């Protein structure tokens, strides 16, 4: 009634005014970024939390604290080699000039003749793919508690010109709270207007990315789209043994739901994966609030959830500090660390 | 059923990002 109407008006210009000063914050980071804040002796590698395409995370112990954090390693000479220069640069400095709620924390960075290295906040619940596979589906709540907090962390990362580009259970985490922790920043890139290159996760990519046109931040809220599908199937929209064939599905624009969705999560997911960007969710005149004001996100308290104030649907089990039985074992691999500079010039501001 | 197609798919593990 008119009580929500003033409830939903007022709490709008609330957010604008927070995402004033958070746009403040970040630029000053982002004009001045941190640098060598750290070496790596000053910690003990104990074990690897996970392996991407591009770096090796290990959780890591704080010599001088014994505190524990998840350092991300990047090998300068692969990340040349895959073509990952200006990513690589994007993903640290912006990473360091963040700052939210469900934003994992950057603590340190540093480099040194062979590699670049990003200390992140030690997320010990796992990856919220461990959990999904594990248990197979979400119920719709449990999807929308993780979703409501996407749907804050890009209105938050779209504000500040940043498009994301890599939306994924892998890239999310959980903390003990049951609250997300959202990891990866590789392909972020602070940009106005349209961009170009390809890249993210095939599942995930939409349409524009896949048939090589120029796109903008929309791309993320279809790969919004994209994860809360799979969160509450257990098996994404567009699935195939080959990337190839994903795409093919993805640019079709036939997308089929299970029986044991809502009608209000099938009409929210046609919004979001609509090949049409200028029809999708959250690019349109009201972009972000078409979505939070949903049928779907009805019961959604989104101040509440921005303030950690909502009971998680699901906690993690955690027997205390440096435990990483959340997270599937890795084989290990020595850090080598050469005796020659690697790369010096291209890593300069690093 | 769409699910046990995907269980037996080889796309269920971990994915990683491409460039
Ligand atoms: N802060 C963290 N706490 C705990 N685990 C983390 C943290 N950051 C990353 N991880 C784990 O390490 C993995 C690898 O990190 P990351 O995704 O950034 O590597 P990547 O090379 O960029 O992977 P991708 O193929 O998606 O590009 C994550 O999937 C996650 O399991
Ligand atoms: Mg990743
Ligand atoms: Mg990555």
């Amino acid at each position: 009634g008119n009580a929500a109407a003033a409830k939903k008006g007022s709490e709008q210009e609330s957010v604008k005014e927070f995402l004033a000063k958070a746009k403040e914050d970040f630029l000053k980071k982002w004009e001045t970024p941190s640098q060598n804040t750290a070496q790596l002796d000053q910690f003990d590698r104990i074990k690897t939390l996970g392996t991407g395409s591009f770096g090796r995370v290990m959780l890591v112990k704080h010599k001088e604290s014994g505190n524990h954090y998840a350092m991300k390693i990047l090998d300068k000479q692969k990340v040349v080699k895959l073509k990952q220069i200006e990513h690589t640069l994007n993903e640290k400095r912006i990473l360091q000039a963040v700052n939210f709620p469900f934003l994992v924390k950057l603590e340190f960075s540093f480099k040194d003749n062979s590699n670049l290295y990003m200390v992140m906040e030690y997320v010990a619940g796992g990856e919220m793919f461990s959990h999904l596979r594990r248990i197979g589906r979400f119920s719709e709540p449990h999807a929308r508690f993780y979703a409501a907090q996407i749907v804050l962390t890009f209105e938050y990362l779209h504000s500040l010109d940043l498009i994301y580009r890599d939306l994924k259970p892998e890239n999310l985490l959980i903390d003990q709270q049951g609250y997300i922790q959202v990891t990866d920043f590789g392909f972020a890139k602070r940009v106005k207007g349209r961009t170009w290159t390809l890249c993210g996760t095939p599942e995930y990519l939409a349409p524009a990315i896949i048939l090589s046109k120029g796109y903008n931040k929309a791309v993320d809220w279809w790969a919004l789209g994209v994860l809360i599908y799979e969160m509450a199937a257990g098996y994404p929209p567009f699935f195939a043994d080959q990337p190839i064939q994903i795409y093919e599905k993805i640019v079709s624009g036939k997308v089929r739901f299970p029986s044991h969705f809502s009608s209000d999560l099938k009409d929210l997911l046609r919004n979001l994966l609509q090949v049409d960007l200028t029809k999708r969710f959250g690019n349109l005149k009201n972009g972000v609030n078409d979505i939070k004001n949903h049928k779907w996100f009805a019961t959604t308290d989104w101040i509440a959830i921005y303030q950690r104030k909502v009971e998680a649907p699901f906690i993690p089990k955690f027997k205390g500090p440096g435990d990483t039985s959340n997270f599937d074992d890795y084989e290990e691999e020595e850090i080598r660390v050469s005796i020659n500079e690697k790369c010096g010039k291209e890593f300069t501001e690093f | 059923t769409t699910y046990a197609d995907f269980i037996a798919s080889g796309r269920t593990g971990r994915r990683n990002a491409i460039h």
